[PDB]
């Protein structure tokens, strides 16, 4: 989870610094407004805040969801705990369709600039760093627990269809 | 003291027998020599005891204590130079004289050798901060507050003479308190109660408790030139040690009305924090945290069984420099906004960026940082009362928690814009101004490496 | 002030650098290169089930 | 309103003017005054990393033999029986 | 500087600006369009896309599965 | 195996480096976010070495 | 405040709540002249209570369903980075004390600093000779002649006349 | 050295009219819903004339307040009203007292009665009696 | 980073006598007093720079903004503009 | 809650001579102003609302005070109430926790410290 939002408010402080006095989800625009490197850099990060299919985090999020098959919980908590699985992957999109989509409008004098590369070392250090990130250290670890290994019908991989809907 | 009173004494021929002006520069630079024999004929070695030579000296064994004594008088002749020079020579140097006459008693007190050597001793003082209340302090209302500085610490003191003498009449001779081998008990009366309750309440006249403490901000609120003999009242408060020396012998075993002052320091000991945040004094604003965390020592003593007389000598020059750093603060930013009210100074930390980190800094030994002289104490106090009961940590947890808005409190206050005002208070920080404000932490932190001295017997 | 390397804009959408489309290009890829070992080779329960296991006889 | 029509014309000429006059730079106004005064890689790190290894290596060869516990390292985790033991393990 | 000229945009297209006709029924009905119709129009309808944009226009979501996959292979 | 934790000491002590160079002892021109950032840059490596050992 | 302009009050505020809860830009558009049409109701009439009853109805649905987190224009009496600049802060005359070789530096604009303070210096003459002539007694707000019948100077000399500039 | 009408004194009713403003001008001529007669209810350690209390109040918020500072910062002469409880402190939003947080935590107090019950994953509920047979009855054979 | 003068809204103001369709090109400047061209033209006239600068226009700005270029006069006041 | 705070009235025409309470500030805004405006202060303005603040509210309270009514005898049910309530506690505590340590043990053996 260390490498998400750092990358993230950088990513979107760009942005910002780019109107340079707004930071409001209001007057964005679409994504294309000569931005073609830092909409992409979202969109790694968005859709492994949907809920990790087979994003940075897939070792991690979906071995505890499942693992929550066998416990002895009050119930009201695999009632609870797997409903914001969906409220996780409604705020990937609200950028989306709110600073990404539309058309554009925010006031004028477009100074945007995105050439920096003391900036790009930055996301380019992360991304390598974060698509890698539970694919290769969880790839080599010794072994502590016992798996699940057993999600039967109707009970195993439906909080993906959660994120879905 | 072989000889510590006699280098010291002869300090006094020398102020009006000295030149003009040079009497600043010649009074400081005696002062920091006897500082080095303090620290080298003490600090000796050390298992129970160094009865020192004779009749009244036992050399402060084992509490040394008496370092912080000897730091103030090279530290405050710098502090009193901001507002003191408008008068003739000749009653400048008696306001001189006065305070070095008040370090003589203080370094015979605090050693001792006795009991009846101490009580004079005990009284020796509240002759020269008397009077530097009364002539070159601030405006009215001083009189009264005379009045009540005297009249309940005598009030108190005088049945120690009449529990002492009763105690040198009955069982051999209160001159050693290393002949006090031999100690009967004392058990439950309707006379003893009485021989108990002379034997406590004087000490509960100078540290404070939530009743008899109203004289208290009376001093410190109205108070002489710009923190003068303040510091030295920092000093006269925390300098009630003496109920380590008496009540660890000398009935013991009441313990059935420790009660009564285990409880009505404990709920005023959360109750004077809270009674301060709405004051509108900066002196006044100290002055009611002092009080707070130097009330948290009597639940440590009353209560017996060490693990609590391990942080109790600690947290005596907790504040003890503390405090005394804080009045350093209050003492500026007074020579150059001549009213001492706090809501006036907003604008601040702008116009002097320099002491920004010395406010900072301070208020952080109230958070106390637990690598520090204050937190080190404070958990011991926790690893003492929670073995009395489960319910004390609650209490006394709260007060960690109100001072620590009320210390932060403080320092929001300087941050404020365009400050409406002020063309005066220009100065930006001198020399006096600084280095004055140093040689506070600069030893503290210094203990914090090695923190093995300071520690009693214990 | 000092610089004039992205000029200012009055809603006319100032052209970019078209260096930066490069890098933007390409993990845009390898991030789907990346759809490889989603399923080549993981699968969703590689586990093997219960016959609801009844014959208890 | 016309009463403020003499306002602010000469402000504008007193506090743009004050403007005009704060800016004001000659000739770069920095004296500074007196006095003066990549590849190498060769004692920037040297001095920063290269020399604090020995010293610090050095107060640990000098303790493991003063102080009676040293690094208290753990147990073999071994499943089989190895050459650093004699016997075997199946 | 000088770019905002008037009697530039003088709004032709526009979808968006299909609201200024839905008043006729009522009639206001001129004054104005062009503060809501600065940026809608021109290159401003590039208008990125649905699921397709944030796969970035299938362009590169299936590159190089097939041409990984494979030799050797025996 | 005793540099298994003694290059976690080193790591434990260059963070004090730019500490000791703000008292103004032969500063170097100024530069202070380029050189933290290199102060930074070569601890890396250095934490990255004992957790190869502690994986064996 | 009166009551004629105390429908100009509530009259930019009823459009600035609306665009808060607007996605679109025409869709706020167009709803302006749609709204236009509910203040053209009572186009001109008396200032009676006929216009006070089209004010006693905007109690209700003006504060009733009210702005949900609105936009704030962050430089502004509310809003976030509203006051952020303040590391700097323009502390404008600060610059008394120096003791010099810290006065080395800027020689042409401290020669310039003490020309400016001879028309502060020289203005009591002027300005405190209609300052008692042109305050009735004790009246309203009280800026002087804005020419100061010769001369303006400022009136408000210097602190309002060399105010603080932003950054 | 001010001693004429240094403080207050022992009010309300000692020609309160004469109180304000022949000095402390809190109102201008004893009718400015502001004259001294507002000590609370007195006889406590209130304030007696004292240019003080139930005036206009619940915040000095920093607002727009430009006919002088005026608000919180930048000095108004003298409208001293109340004050040391302030600077963290506002005036009144757009929804009203209903304290709909405690039913918001009731949410979970329908299912407080639900942590009694237990949370075994299989089988399913099947809640009609004792067919359930949770733990161990007999032996191996 | 990048700064402003005088000219940009020297053109602005001029440039929203055209974008506003009631008012044709074909008025004065930058005076043209607006009584001649009680609501909705002393506030929408301004509405358009609500959308545009809009920095809340205060109470005050209204009974100055009827001389066009008394608009113009106190932004560069307040936007701290060039000299 | 706290408050409704109703920032709206009714006027129209309401006391019409009500107006000009601004005339008796904006005569101290003039005396504010030329005050503050001179070529010569070097000093911070007296300001005698704060004077007549603080100590109006730190003194003279006391001989504003007295005892006429059980409302300022109403600190009883403060100070001193809660005050027996903590020895209530306490004295029920430390002698329930003695018997147990009296008679029977509970503790642990290697309860050294303490
Ligand atoms: C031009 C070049 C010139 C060349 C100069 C010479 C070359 C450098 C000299 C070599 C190093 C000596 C300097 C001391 C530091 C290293 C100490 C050490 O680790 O050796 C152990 C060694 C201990 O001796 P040992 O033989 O190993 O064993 C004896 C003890 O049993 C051992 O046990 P212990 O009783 O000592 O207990 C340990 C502890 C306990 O000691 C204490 O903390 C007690 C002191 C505080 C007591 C409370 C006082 C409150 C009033 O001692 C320490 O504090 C060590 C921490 C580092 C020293 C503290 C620095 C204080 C300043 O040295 C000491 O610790 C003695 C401490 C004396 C401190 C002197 C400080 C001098 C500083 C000079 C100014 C330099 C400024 C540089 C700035 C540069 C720009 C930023
Ligand atoms: C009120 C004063 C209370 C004194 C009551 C009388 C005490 C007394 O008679 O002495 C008690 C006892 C000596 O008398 P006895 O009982 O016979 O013991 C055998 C020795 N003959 O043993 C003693 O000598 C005890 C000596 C201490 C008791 C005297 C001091 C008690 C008063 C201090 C209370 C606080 C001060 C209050 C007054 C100041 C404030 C106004």
């Amino acid at each position: 989870h260390a490498f998400f939002k750092a990358m993230l408010f950088m990513c979107s402080g760009s942005i910002i610094h780019s109107l340079n006095d707004e930071q409001d989800i209001r007057k964005m625009g679409g994504l294309f407004k000569a931005m073609p490197f830092t909409t992409t850099a979202l969109i790694v990060g968005s859709l492994a805040l949907t809920g990790m299919p087979f994003l940075t985090g897939f070792y991690s999020k979906d071995l505890i969801i499942e693992a929550a098959n066998t416990s002895y919980t009050n119930a009201w908590a695999l009632l609870m705990t797997l409903i914001a699985t969906s409220f996780t992957a409604i705020y990937s999109t609200r950028i989306i369709f709110f600073a990404l989509l539309g058309q554009p409008r925010f006031p004028t004098l477009v100074n945007i600039n995105e050439n920096n590369p003391l900036l790009i070392n930055s996301i380019k250090r992360l991304l390598i760093g974060s698509l890698f990130a539970g694919y290769i250290i969880s790839n080599n670890i010794p072994p502590t627990t016992i798996p699940q290994m057993t999600m039967p019908y109707y009970l195993k991989t439906t909080a993906l269809i959660v994120t879905i809907l | 003291m072989l000889k510590y009173i006699i280098p010291t004494i002869m300090l006094m021929p020398l102020t009006w027998l000295s030149k003009n002006n040079m009497i600043w520069v010649n009074s400081t630079a005696h002062s920091l020599l006897i500082s080095f024999t303090s620290l080298l004929l003490m600090n000796q070695f050390g298992d129970n005891s160094l009865n020192f030579s004779l009749l009244f000296f036992s050399d402060s064994l084992s509490t040394p204590l008496l370092i912080l004594t000897m730091w103030l008088l090279p530290l405050m002749l710098m502090a009193s130079q901001h507002h003191l020079s408008k008068e003739n020579l000749t009653r400048k140097k008696l306001f001189i004289t006065m305070l070095i006459s008040l370090q003589l008693f203080l370094i015979m007190t605090f050693t001792a050798m006795e009991l009846i050597l101490f009580y004079i001793l005990f009284e020796a003082t509240l002759v020269p901060t008397l009077i530097i209340i009364t002539r070159w302090g601030n405006q009215t209302e001083r009189l009264n507050a005379g009045l009540y500085f005297l009249f309940y610490t005598l009030a108190g003191s005088l049945p120690l003479l009449v529990a002492l003498i009763y105690i040198q009449n009955t069982v051999g001779s209160l001159n050693f308190l290393m002949l006090q081998y031999w100690v009967q008990p004392v058990h439950n009366s309707w006379s003893n109660v009485f021989m108990w309750l002379a034997c406590m309440m004087a000490f509960m006249v100078k540290m404070p408790l939530y009743g008899l403490h109203l004289w208290l901000p009376k001093a410190h609120v109205e108070a002489p030139i710009a923190g003068s003999m303040v510091l030295a009242a920092v000093l006269l408060k925390l300098g009630g040690y003496g109920m380590l020396r008496i009540t660890l012998i000398l009935n013991p075993m009441t313990d059935f009305m420790a009660y009564p002052f285990i409880m009505l320091s404990l709920w005023g000991m959360i109750m004077t924090s809270s009674i301060c945040l709405r004051q509108t004094d900066l002196k006044s604003l100290i002055a009611y945290s002092s009080v707070s965390h130097m009330a948290l020592v009597i639940v440590a003593i009353l209560i017996q069984t060490p693990w609590s007389y391990m942080g109790a000598t600690a947290l005596m020059i907790a504040h003890g420099l503390t405090s005394s750093m804080l009045f350093c603060l209050a003492n500026s930013n007074y020579e150059r906004i001549h009213s001492r009210t706090m809501i006036l100074a907003r604008g601040l930390q702008t116009l002097l960026p320099l002491m920004a980190t010395w406010w900072l800094l301070a208020s952080l030994t109230n958070l106390a940082l637990p690598p520090t002289i204050n937190l080190i104490g404070e958990l011991f106090v926790v690893m003492s009362t929670f073995s009395w009961s489960n319910i004390t940590i609650i209490l006394m947890g709260v007060n960690m928690v109100i001072t620590a808005l009320y210390s932060l409190y403080m320092l929001i206050m300087t941050q404020r814009g365009k400050y409406t005002y002020h063309i005066n208070n220009i100065s930006p920080s001198f020399t006096r101004e600084n280095a004055l404000m140093s040689l506070h932490i600069l030893p503290l932190l210094l203990l914090t490496l090695n923190p093995k001295i300071i520690l009693g017997p214990l | 002030g000092g610089g004039a390397h992205i000029e200012p804009r009055y809603r006319q959408f100032p052209q970019l650098t078209r260096s930066q489309v490069i890098q933007a290009e390409f993990f845009s890829a390898t991030m789907w290169f990346w759809i490889l070992w989603r399923f080549w080779h993981d699968s969703d329960a590689v586990l093997g089930h219960f016959p609801y296991p009844d014959p208890s006889q | 309103t016309p009463e403020e029509k003499l306002r602010l014309q000469q402000l504008r000429e007193l506090r743009r003017r004050w403007l005009k006059d704060q800016e004001l730079s000659p000739r770069e106004p920095v004296l500074p005054p007196q006095r003066v005064s990549t590849y190498r890689h060769s004692i920037f790190a040297f001095t920063h990393v290269l020399i604090p290894v020995w010293i610090i290596h050095y107060y640990l060869k000098y303790h493991v033999t003063t102080k009676p516990y040293t690094i208290v390292e753990k147990k073999p985790r071994i499943f089989p029986g190895d050459t650093i033991l004699e016997t075997g393990e199946v | 500087m000088e770019l905002p000229d008037y009697k530039q945009w003088k709004i032709e297209g526009t979808p968006l600006e299909t609201v200024q006709e839905k008043l006729a029924a009522r009639g206001l009905r001129d004054p104005w369009g062009r503060n809501e119709a600065w940026r809608y129009m021109g290159g401003f309808a590039n208008n990125v896309s649905f699921v397709g944009a944030l796969l970035k226009g299938f362009k590169w979501g299936f590159a190089a599965f097939v041409v990984a996959i494979g030799a050797e292979y025996y | 195996m005793n540099m298994f934790s003694s290059l976690s000491l080193v790591t434990l002590l260059l963070l004090t480096m730019p500490i000791m160079m703000m008292s103004f002892n032969t500063y170097k021109p100024s530069n202070y976010p380029l050189y933290v950032k290199t102060a930074i840059s070569y601890a890396f490596i250095t934490s990255m070495i004992p957790t190869m050992m502690f994986i064996h | 405040l009166t009551h004629q302009q105390k429908v100009l009050r509530l009259y930019k505020r009823a459009l600035r709540h609306l665009e808060s809860w607007c996605i679109h830009r025409d869709k706020y558009r167009y709803f302006a002249c749609l709204l236009r049409a509910r203040f053209d109701e009572h186009k001109n009439e008396k200032d009676m209570v006929k216009a006070t009853q089209l004010l006693r109805e905007a109690e209700e649905e003006f504060w009733h369903g009210q702005h949900p987190q609105p936009y704030i224009f962050p430089e502004s009496p509310g809003g976030t980075s509203y006051e952020r600049y303040e590391c700097y802060k323009v502390p404008e005359w600060c610059l008394d004390d120096w003791h010099p070789s810290e006065k080395a530096m800027y020689p042409d604009y401290f020669a310039k600093r003490e020309q400016w303070k001879k028309l502060r210096r020289e203005s009591w003459e002027r300005e405190v000779k209609q300052l008692q002539e042109e305050t009735p007694v004790g009246g309203p707000r009280t800026e002087a002649l804005p020419p100061a019948r010769k001369q303006g100077d400022l009136p408000p000399l210097w602190w309002h006349i060399v105010t603080r500039p932003r950054e | 050295a001010s001693h004429i009408t240094k403080d207050m004194l022992p009010g309300p009713y000692p020609k309160t009219p004469e109180e304000r403003a022949a000095a402390a001008k809190k109102y201008n001529m004893r009718v400015e819903d502001y004259e001294p007669y507002p000590d609370d209810g007195t006889g406590y350690g209130d304030y007696p004339k004292l240019p003080d209390r139930s005036q206009q109040e619940r915040d000095p918020w920093y607002d727009w307040d430009h006919p002088d500072l005026r608000l919180n910062w930048g000095e108004p002469m003298h409208w001293d009203l109340d004050m040391y409880i302030r600077n963290r402190v506002d005036t009144s939003p757009t929804p009203v007292n209903w304290n709909l947080m405690c039913k918001h935590l009731f949410g979970f107090v329908a299912f407080m009665l639900f942590m009694f019950w237990v949370g075994e994953t299989y089988p399913a509920y099947q809640p009609v009696g004792p067919k359930q047979y949770p733990y161990n009855n007999l032996y191996l054979e | 980073a990048p700064p402003l003068t005088l000219e940009g809204i020297k053109d602005r103001v001029l440039y929203v006598l055209k974008l506003y369709d009631k008012i044709d090109p074909e008025k004065l400047s930058v005076n043209s007093h607006f009584m001649k061209d009680d609501s909705l033209d002393q506030v929408e006239i301004i509405m358009a720079m609500e959308d545009e600068f809009g920095f809340e226009i205060p109470d005050i700005d209204a009974e100055k903004l009827m001389c066009p270029q008394e608009i113009v006069d106190y932004i560069a006041d307040k936007k701290d503009v060039y000299e | 809650t706290t408050l409704d705070p109703a920032e709206y009235d009714i006027s129209s025409e309401t006391r019409k001579a009500q107006a000009e309470r601004l005339a008796i500030r904006s005569r101290l805004k003039r005396e504010y102003q030329l005050q503050y405006y001179d070529p010569s202060r070097r000093g911070v303005i007296e300001d005698p609302a704060l004077v007549r603040w603080t100590y109006a509210r730190s003194a003279n309270i006391y001989p504003n005070f007295r005892p006429n009514t059980k409302t300022s005898l109403l600190g009883a049910l403060f100070g001193i109430g809660p005050l027996v309530f903590w020895y209530y506690v306490f004295k029920t505590d430390r002698d329930r926790k003695e018997k147990l340590i009296q008679e029977g043990k509970l503790d642990r053996t290697f309860n050294i410290s303490y």
